[PDB]
């Protein structure tokens, strides 16, 4: 919610988009179908997988909780051992619980920032040739074929060719 | 004619925890906590564990007449016994450094019981009469199998001069003990010596014991006590025993042939004819999760223990 | 300071606004008074209260610091106990101090991001009908009554009605 | 005709700590650290604590003649005593497992002192003459109240045959001791037996003691020593005493009637006729803060201890 | 990468800019040379130095790892001591390694957010008088001397004077 | 005619670690881990350490004939010795509370050895013949320098009545011992007393020792044992020794004149004629880094130990 894209900016995710995590509702006279950004999703999946794997990797070394026996006259040492046992389990439980809580923010912020990043990437390429709306959708001033849809996805939008068309249409 | 941006949305109900917002629904989440177990005792890497059927570690080592199924045991992965074993020191007494011995036994996977001192090495004492009803067998007076209670023979008790080489290549665990009588007449009626002693001498051990002839209270019907002692005899090291009476002479020692890692586990679960990498007093973790919350004490390939009821790491986006 | 709204973007907070945390200096011919966004402030208060409560909730389980007595010949065990006592207090002090430090960033970033979020929410509704300035203030191209002030607050701004007025005024 | 966005600003000077910027002024902040206390000893949940007025735990249990205000004590929430109590083992000596006994006493909230062995049970020994000046009362030779120093009577010291059932439903704490003489003449002039012993026998305890007649240095004017011993007698368990001399016979035992939680606290603070949920050797925390920095040792409902001088959690925005 | 400026938005840093960390490739008819923002860099350096110093300051109090000797019959106490030794070293190693990992995100995010902040600061001053491009570069509609370059750096851009020039040029 | 924004880029290859992306190149980075050391033993704050050349702490204190270079030692910063010193209790036996003594010696920086009991104080015993071959010197029977093995003189062994004031202003460490014989003839042939004792009495110490005449195994060619004991005599406190035989009488005590902080370090590294603030069994840290990974045990001004192979804190931006 820090970057304010996934939660509040765009009302909700698309239920019919099953490939990847971040996609493009390309609407055109040829067809109104969904899509997905392979490059953005893959690095998002790579980052999440790296985060969880590194979390597990750094958590393989903790306290082993070895049990010991003490007689009736060694209650002080037994309590000395018992409190260490609980003390090490308490901090490791605190470390595990807190790490999940903080990383949950980062994972959701990472997902929140990504949609904001893909939001900006399309906006910076399209510039004035597209009318930006309250939702994540961009209403193109100029009609274009599926070539322009995939050009936006590929990151190789041809601005000067469509700049004149938008200027002529706008009055 | 318009492009748009959104994210993946599914119909799942996975929930994650965030310090500023509880109960957050996400599209995809990964559970990192294991909360399930088979619920039965299960083999560790294909090695059958040593299961003491209501018997204690000291009773097994000393040869409890009831615990006679452990006369010869194979290699084990860990030792499991009940929290309060009924068969434990049938004759009232104590085992010195019992907790230290259990710690030492936690890293031994096999014993090769050998007859270091045969029963034919006592031609001037009495091996037959050392029987109690605190240690009964098939309802007959009997006594611990691995040690010998020596009684006076022909109204005499000559001083014991016993020495033993550790010619083996492995450490030998030797168990002996001392018997504390009740009164002076009992002492002379069973040992013939009023003032007795037990001196044990090794390279590192110099011990002298004197019985405490006092008045105690009936435990298992007996007001007498027997304190048992143990030592680890190194290879090429000799052990010497000199006693005037009250001697529970060793008969069987234990070779430490395999010395790996193990635990002594307290659980009342039954065997299940199973095969697991990590064991638990409650059950066995058949998973490769980062964390688990079954029991802190775990042997084998074990995930980390935490005291949290749930641990879910968010992977996908918010489900909305 | 990460989102750069509360600290540097807008010069400072309003001293005369005493209700809530995030508000709107609605300036109009009828009256130049302050306001506050109940929805944005409440979720900000809810998040902060949830953060501090959960911090306390996860901090109720730490080491109890049980005292023990040792004689003159047990100095090794006493030092063994003393170092555990100090060691557990050191890590818990480190955990408490560091958690406050990190959560102080998140709380200030959360407040910084919120004003940026309310900044974007008004901008995305107003679009070209309002002239955006260097401060957080938006200079409307078209004059409007207090109805438009509360419409912006409610999130139900009527764009098409005022779009023609702004276009006619702009030359 | 223009809308604008800003945030709440006040005139407060609350400051928070950020790892990248110290001394940050915020509009609203919440303090999570408690740095104040009443400074007086204060009742725990309405129960008056056991305050030892310059007396030790061992002196109270053994019946120090000076510490006679604790002859009958009510239920207490915790035990508080000075760091170096002057009244502690008025006669030179030691209490065996004194630290273990204090740990055991940390979970007892009430004792019911009973006369297990009356003074009329020694018709052949001398209860009257066991008085020292290391333990004076109103400036007169005297001795510990809860135990009896037995002296030879009519130039004789018959062997003691004392047994006691624990017919009660609660554990009984029994205190006895052994006196170490200085020379052989002192031993025969006060006990009539050169070679003495003390044998104590219970279900779990088998103890024999022999005095160490040596030459030591004057402590409290006495070159003699007295070593005291304790045991916990279980219900329906008998305790037996056999002694030839040097016996400090028990007279009063202690019933463990209430067994909860408590601490033994070292502080020189005075009582304040107060009422607190959590106590501290320095004072009492009258707050519900998440954290405090008064003292690590705390009894009752206590906030967490940290070694930080300040802990402020930012709640409002930056004040600028 | 959260704020998406240093990593993906602008292709890469400038190799020839050796002063400070954040700078301005001022291109003009007088000369195309590099520059640096002293105010933005200094507070970035101050924040980074404060972060590392405070990390060291809060890490001066950890476990001392005092060695002790135990005989053959005290293996339980020796193992009791050995596990505490390792347990305290494990958590402190986890604390040190994790703190570096998390602070590495914050430091890179702080650097990522700063370039985004300097990106917004120039954009909000320049407004429509400059044509914003896909990279971090701003193409001015009106030509201006090095005075305007340093005016943007100083944060005292004169908008009304150049607003008329841009409007006349734009058609 | 255009302004632009970017960041500093250099040609360095510094790499940092991020939990979501390994191996990230940055323009500027700060290393916070120290992985280098001089590799030699080095002085601590200009004070030469006490280096035991293949000698043990007990052998140095008892005066091992081989370890004669430590007869008079100057002030030291720490004690360093090999993991398995060959010169350690040349005569077979043990030192009671040896681990406790080493802990006590860890906070002593200087000793002033004094002749508390001169050799002329034994006119009725034999100081000359207490020589063994388990403790040889220049290939001749010899014995520990700091204690005296007393033998019977003129076929007699009068009881020892030895007392000593601690008139000094510092604590005195006194080392004595007891010799355990092999058989009854050896006892009468060397001590003339079959039943012997050793009683030591101070303000806080009341000890009685009886030799254990048993049969043990040859250690260093001797089946006899010697158990050594130590005490800390407080100022103005007297120590008394009463012995009938088997007494290893003290000859030299140790004044605790300087009592600071130090460690007992196990390393086989050689001296290097150096000067360091923090020492390590592996080497010496000549740096002011926040962290190091050389060895957990470190004396002096020492950085924190972590078990990480690398620790780099990112300072500059990403290098791309
Ligand atoms: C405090 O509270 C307790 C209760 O909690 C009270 O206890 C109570 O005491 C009263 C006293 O009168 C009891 O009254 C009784 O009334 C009932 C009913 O009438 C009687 O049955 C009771 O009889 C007992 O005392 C009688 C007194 O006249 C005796 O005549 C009678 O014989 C009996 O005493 C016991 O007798 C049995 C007979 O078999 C003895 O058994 C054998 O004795 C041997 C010698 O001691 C051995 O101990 C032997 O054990 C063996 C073995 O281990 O198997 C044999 C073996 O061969 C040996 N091995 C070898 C190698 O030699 C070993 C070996 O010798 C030993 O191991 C060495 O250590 O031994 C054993 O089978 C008993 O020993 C003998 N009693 C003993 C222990 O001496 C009695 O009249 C109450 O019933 C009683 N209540 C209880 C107990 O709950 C106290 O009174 C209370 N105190 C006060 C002040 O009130
Ligand atoms: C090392 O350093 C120290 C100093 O730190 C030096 O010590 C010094 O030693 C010299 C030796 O000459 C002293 O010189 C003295 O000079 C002054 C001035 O002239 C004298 O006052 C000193 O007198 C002492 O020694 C005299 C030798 O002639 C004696 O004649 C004289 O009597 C005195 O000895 C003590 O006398 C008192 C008299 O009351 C004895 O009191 C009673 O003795 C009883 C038997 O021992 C009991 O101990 C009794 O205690 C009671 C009790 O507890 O109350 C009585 C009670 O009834 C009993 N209870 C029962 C149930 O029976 C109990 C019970 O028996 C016991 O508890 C059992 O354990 O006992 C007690 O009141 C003293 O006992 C007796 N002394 C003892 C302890 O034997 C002397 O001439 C210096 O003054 C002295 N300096 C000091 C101490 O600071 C060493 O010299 C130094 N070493 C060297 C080599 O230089
Ligand atoms: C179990 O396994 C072990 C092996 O691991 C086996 O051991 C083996 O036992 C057999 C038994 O026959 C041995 O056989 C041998 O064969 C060889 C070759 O023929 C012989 O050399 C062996 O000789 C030994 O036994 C002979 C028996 O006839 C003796 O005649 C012969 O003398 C020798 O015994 C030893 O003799 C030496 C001579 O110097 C003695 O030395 C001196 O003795 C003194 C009295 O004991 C002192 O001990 C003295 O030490 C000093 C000192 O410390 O320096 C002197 C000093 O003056 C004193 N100081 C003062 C102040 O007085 C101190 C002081 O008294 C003490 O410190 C007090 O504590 O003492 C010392 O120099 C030896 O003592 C004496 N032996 C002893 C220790 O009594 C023998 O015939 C095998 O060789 C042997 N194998 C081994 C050992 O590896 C067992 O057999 C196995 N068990 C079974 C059932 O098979
Ligand atoms: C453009 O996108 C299409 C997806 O249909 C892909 O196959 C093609 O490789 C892309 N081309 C470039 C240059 O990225
Ligand atoms: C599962 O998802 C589909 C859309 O993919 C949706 O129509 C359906 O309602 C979902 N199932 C449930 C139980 O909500
Ligand atoms: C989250 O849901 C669980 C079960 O659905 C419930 O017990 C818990 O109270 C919820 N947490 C909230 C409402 O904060
Ligand atoms: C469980 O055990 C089986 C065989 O015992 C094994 O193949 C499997 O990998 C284990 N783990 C899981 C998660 O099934
Ligand atoms: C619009 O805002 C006013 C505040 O004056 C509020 O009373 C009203 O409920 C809001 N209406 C809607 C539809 O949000
Ligand atoms: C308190 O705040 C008011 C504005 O609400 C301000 O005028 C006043 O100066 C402040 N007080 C101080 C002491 O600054
Ligand atoms: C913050 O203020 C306190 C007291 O006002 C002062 O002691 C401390 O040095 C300040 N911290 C800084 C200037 O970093
Ligand atoms: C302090 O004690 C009083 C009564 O003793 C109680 O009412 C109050 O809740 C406690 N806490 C505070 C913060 O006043
Ligand atoms: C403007 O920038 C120049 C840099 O050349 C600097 O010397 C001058 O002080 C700045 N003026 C102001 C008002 O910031
Ligand atoms: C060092 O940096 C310069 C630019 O400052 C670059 O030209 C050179 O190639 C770099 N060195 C290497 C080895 O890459
Ligand atoms: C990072 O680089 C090191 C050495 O250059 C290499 O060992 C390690 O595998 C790399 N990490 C990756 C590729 O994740
Ligand atoms: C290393 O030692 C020298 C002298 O011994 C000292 O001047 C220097 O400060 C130390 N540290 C470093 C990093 O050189």
């Amino acid at each position: 919610g820090l970057f304010g894209a996934i939660a509040g900016f765009i009302e909700g995710g698309w239920q019919g988009m099953v490939d990847g995590w971040y996609g493009y509702h390309h609407s055109n006279e040829q067809g109104s179908g969904y899509a997905a950004d392979k490059e953005s999703t893959q690095k998002a999946i790579d980052g999440v997988t790296n985060k969880v794997n590194s979390i597990i990797d750094k958590m393989n070394t903790q306290f082993e909780a070895v049990g010991r026996e003490f007689n009736n006259l060694e209650r002080r040492i037994e309590n000395l051992n018992k409190k260490m046992e609980d003390g090490f389990l308490d901090v490791w439980t605190y470390n595990a619980e807190l790490l999940v809580l903080m990383e949950n923010e980062r994972t959701l912020d990472f997902h929140d920032s990504n949609v904001k990043n893909l939001y900006d990437k399309v906006r910076l390429q399209l510039r004035d040739n597209a009318k930006e709306l309250g939702n994540g959708c961009f209403e193109f001033y100029h009609k274009c074929d599926n070539e322009c849809m995939e050009s936006v996805r590929n990151g190789t939008y041809d601005y000067p060719q469509y700049s004149g068309e938008a200027r002529l249409k706008r009055e | 004619d318009q492009i748009c941006i959104g994210y993946h949305a599914n119909n799942s109900t996975e929930q994650v925890d965030t310090i500023m917002e509880k109960n957050v629904t996400v599209t995809h989440a990964q559970d990192i906590l294991e909360k399930t177990h088979n619920g039965k005792l299960c083999d560790l890497n294909g090695v059958k564990p040593l299961i003491l059927k209501d018997c204690s570690v000291a009773g097994w080592l000393l040869g409890n007449p009831m615990c006679d199924e452990f006369i010869r045991v194979p290699e084990w992965s860990y030792i499991v016994e009940r929290a309060n074993p009924s068969n434990d020191l049938c004759y009232p007494g104590s085992l010195n450094d019992y907790e230290e011995l259990k710690h030492l036994l936690s890293r031994i996977n096999h014993f090769e019981k050998i007859l270091i001192i045969p029963k034919s090495s006592w031609p001037n004492h009495e091996t037959s009469l050392g029987v109690s009803a605190a240690c009964p067998y098939q309802g007959a007076p009997s006594f611990f199998r691995n040690v010998v209670w020596l009684i006076k023979k022909n109204d005499a008790y000559p001083t014991i001069k016993i020495s033993y080489n550790n010619t083996n290549q492995e450490d030998l665990l030797i168990l002996w003990g001392i018997h504390h009588s009740n009164n002076a007449e009992e002492q002379t009626n069973l040992y013939k010596n009023p003032t007795t002693y037990i001196s044990v001498g090794t390279s590192t051990l110099n011990q002298r014991l004197v019985p405490k002839i006092a008045t105690r209270s009936q435990v298992n019907g007996q007001r007498g006590r027997m304190d048992f002692f143990w030592t680890i005899l190194k290879p090429d090291d000799a052990i010497h025993f000199e006693s005037n009476g009250n001697f529970i002479a060793p008969e069987y020692a234990y070779k430490i042939v395999k010395k790996g890692d193990s635990t002594i586990m307290k659980s009342g679960v039954e065997y299940g004819h199973c095969n697991t990498k990590c064991q638990t007093p409650v059950g066995a973790i058949n998973s490769s999760m980062p964390f688990h919350n079954i029991h802190p004490l775990t042997i084998g390939e074990c995930p980390k223990y935490v005291k949290s009821n749930k641990l879910v790491l968010a992977t996908g986006l918010r489900n909305s």
